[PDB]
């Protein structure tokens, strides 16, 4: 449905899907594109936190982690640039749009996570 | 669920010359990692062995409570994973699922119902067979079980709360 709907298109983005009626937000679905910027595999992606705390790291701003978090909270659309680390422990500067997906019946039912390299173009 | 039922399809007639059915099992064989360095003994064999199954939008491949007793490939369109009545996983081309310990594990009882999204084809080798197999060719065994990873492992329930829940017991306390 919804779900679905959003999986297209890529558009050349990447992003995950995380459910939004779950505590923590747990991603359902990451794209290649995604997999690829991150370094993750999609099997490990699967159900961590859409907010992505498991990228987090020493260097990553807490107040921002604290206004990300807020805007899963809140149900609104944000965007954010915060330090997270790839799975190879480099730390990247990362764009990050949050907006949450409503259903025919305007029911908050996912949040669409999309990811840059502040340094790709 | 389609699984263990009629809707479960032999991809090769038995008397199929052996490389034809090895070239009707190529959306996995030549695309999946884990087939990487079979020897032609040991593709036809997994060839003769894999099923096809089609589903319909909303068809269930697998309801939480049923047997898992085969590795299921992904080959086209898109499936959601559902659990307690939430989506916890959408699954697409590529994707593999089943029991994390087809190993060793005769069978597993599914924890999910696994329902179609869209028009759906999947390959899927039942883990005994696949067992008759790998203790065969030992070789393969190791590279295969290396690089064969499960999206997502439908003998593990998922430890979750919905916020709705959260929040009532909240309001109690």
């Amino acid at each position: 449905t919804f779900l679905e709907n959003i999986v297209r298109r890529s558009n050349d983005t990447n992003f995950v899907l995380g459910n939004a009626q779950i505590v923590d937000w747990p991603i359902v679905y990451s794209n290649d594109g995604f997999c690829k910027l991150s370094g993750y595999h999609r099997a490990e992606v699967m159900q961590k936190s859409s907010a992505c705390s498991f990228m987090y790291g020493e260097l990553t701003d807490k107040d921002t982690v604290e206004k990300v978090r807020q805007t899963f909270e809140n149900y609104e659309m944000n965007s954010f640039e915060i330090l997270m680390y790839k799975k190879n422990r480099t730390p990247v500067w990362f764009f990050v749009k949050i907006a949450p997906i409503r259903n025919e019946q305007d029911k908050v039912v996912l949040f669409l996570c999309t990811f840059s390299d502040i340094t790709a173009f | 669920g389609a699984m263990g039922t009629e809707k479960v399809l032999q991809i090769c007639p038995k008397d199929m010359r052996a490389d034809i059915c090895v070239h009707l099992n190529r959306k996995v064989f030549k695309e999946h990692p884990a087939f990487r360095l079979a020897s032609d003994g040991c593709l036809r064999a997994l060839a003769m062995e894999f099923q096809t199954v089609h589903c319909a939008p909303g068809d269930l491949i697998y309801h939480a409570g049923e047997s898992v007793d085969s590795l299921c490939f992904v080959v086209s369109g898109s499936l959601e994973v559902i659990q307690d009545d939430e989506v916890v996983a959408i699954l697409g081309k590529g994707d593999v699922f089943g029991d994390v310990f087809w190993k060793e594990a005769t069978l597993a009882q599914s924890c999910a119902n696994v329902r179609a999204l869209t028009y759906c084809d999947l390959h899927v080798i039942k883990r005994d067979a696949l067992q008759k197999v790998l203790e065969f060719y030992t070789a393969f065994s190791h590279s295969f079980s290396r690089n064969l990873i499960l999206t997502y492992n439908l003998r593990k329930r998922i430890v979750f709360r919905k916020i709705s829940d959260v929040k009532r017991e909240e309001e109690e306390r």
